[PDB]
């Protein structure tokens, strides 16, 4: 039964804040019809966010730990982390975000997604919106799989994630490769996080190529930058390329990341 | 200028 084993509070997104009656973990209680669910998988039919979420089930990607069926929806109880404020709250109340401290989340960023096609998921919608910081423990974990997919090497003609940073190739030929369109949309996170907002808005500004900087960024990040942001998908970076790069070197840790940005 | 969220 899921009433009886936890206590559901209110809403926080339709995802309701709850704590396990067990133990009282917090966890976040997200409802999902049936009605809506785009891809089905198995393991039993479910939805895929489901399949997904199992197959990444590391701190950097939000666990899954139940879930249940109902006739007219599914419900995941997935963690919760306390206290927590979503990455877009983040770059909202703080502006651009000091390079060093958008260099550890862009790279705990980048393991999180790692750690996904590592396990065979294409996450499909890596935005601000869907990166939860843990504020005591500095440790960023990536959330909502409901527009992810299988990961494969062949082309992908279907989309559900978030339009403004989905690539060019997206917009004028409605096709993508799972990599290369993903390491596109870490392009418009990373611009996002030290600039404090996206680079575009539009179709013709994403099919466009050009990225004017509104703040001071060093030249090594605007090169990683504009790297990720290369039209041509061939011309991106890999994830390797990317950790590689010389903007990305001596991170901080979590932690020391919570003591100097965070505490 | 307007920063905001945006739906998937
Ligand atoms: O996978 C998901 O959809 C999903 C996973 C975890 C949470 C949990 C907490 C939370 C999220 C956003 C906030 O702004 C505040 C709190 C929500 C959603």
């Amino acid at each position: 039964p899921l009433e009886s084993q936890y206590q559901v509070g209110p809403l926080l997104g339709s995802v309701y804040s709850g704590i396990r009656v067990s133990d009282n973990l917090p966890v976040a209680i997200k409802h999902v019809e049936k009605d809506r669910i785009s891809d089905w998988g198995e393991l039993t039919r479910v939805p895929m966010e489901v399949v997904l979420l199992k197959k990444v089930s590391f701190s950097g990607v939000i666990r899954l730990l139940d879930w249940f069926e109902r006739p007219d929806s599914f419900v995941l109880i997935l963690e919760r982390p306390e206290p927590v404020q979503d990455l877009f709250d983040f770059i909202t109340e703080r502006g651009a975000l000091q390079e060093e401290l958008a260099r550890s989340f862009f790279w705990q960023v980048l393991e999180a997604v790692r750690h996904c096609h590592n396990c065979g998921v294409l996450h499909r919608d890596i935005k601000d919106e869907n990166i939860l910081i843990d504020l005591n423990r500095g440790e960023l974990k990536l959330i909502d799989f409901g527009s992810g997919a299988l990961l494969k090497d062949t082309v992908y003609t279907d989309f559900d994630g978030t339009r403004v940073y989905s690539p060019p190739e997206w917009i004028r030929y409605h096709r993508y490769h799972g990599r290369s369109a993903a390491v596109w949309s870490l392009g418009i996170l990373l611009y996002d996080m030290v600039c404090g907002d996206i680079p575009f808005e539009h179709d013709e500004e994403i099919i466009g190529g050009q990225v004017f900087f509104r703040q001071r960024v060093s030249s090594e990040c605007q090169h990683l930058i504009r790297w990720c942001l290369a039209l041509r998908p061939s011309d991106r970076p890999t994830f390797e390329e990317i950790q590689n790069h010389p903007w990305m070197q001596d991170v901080l840790l979590p932690q020391e990341t919570a003591e100097i940005h965070l505490h | 200028r307007k920063r905001r969220r945006h739906p998937s």
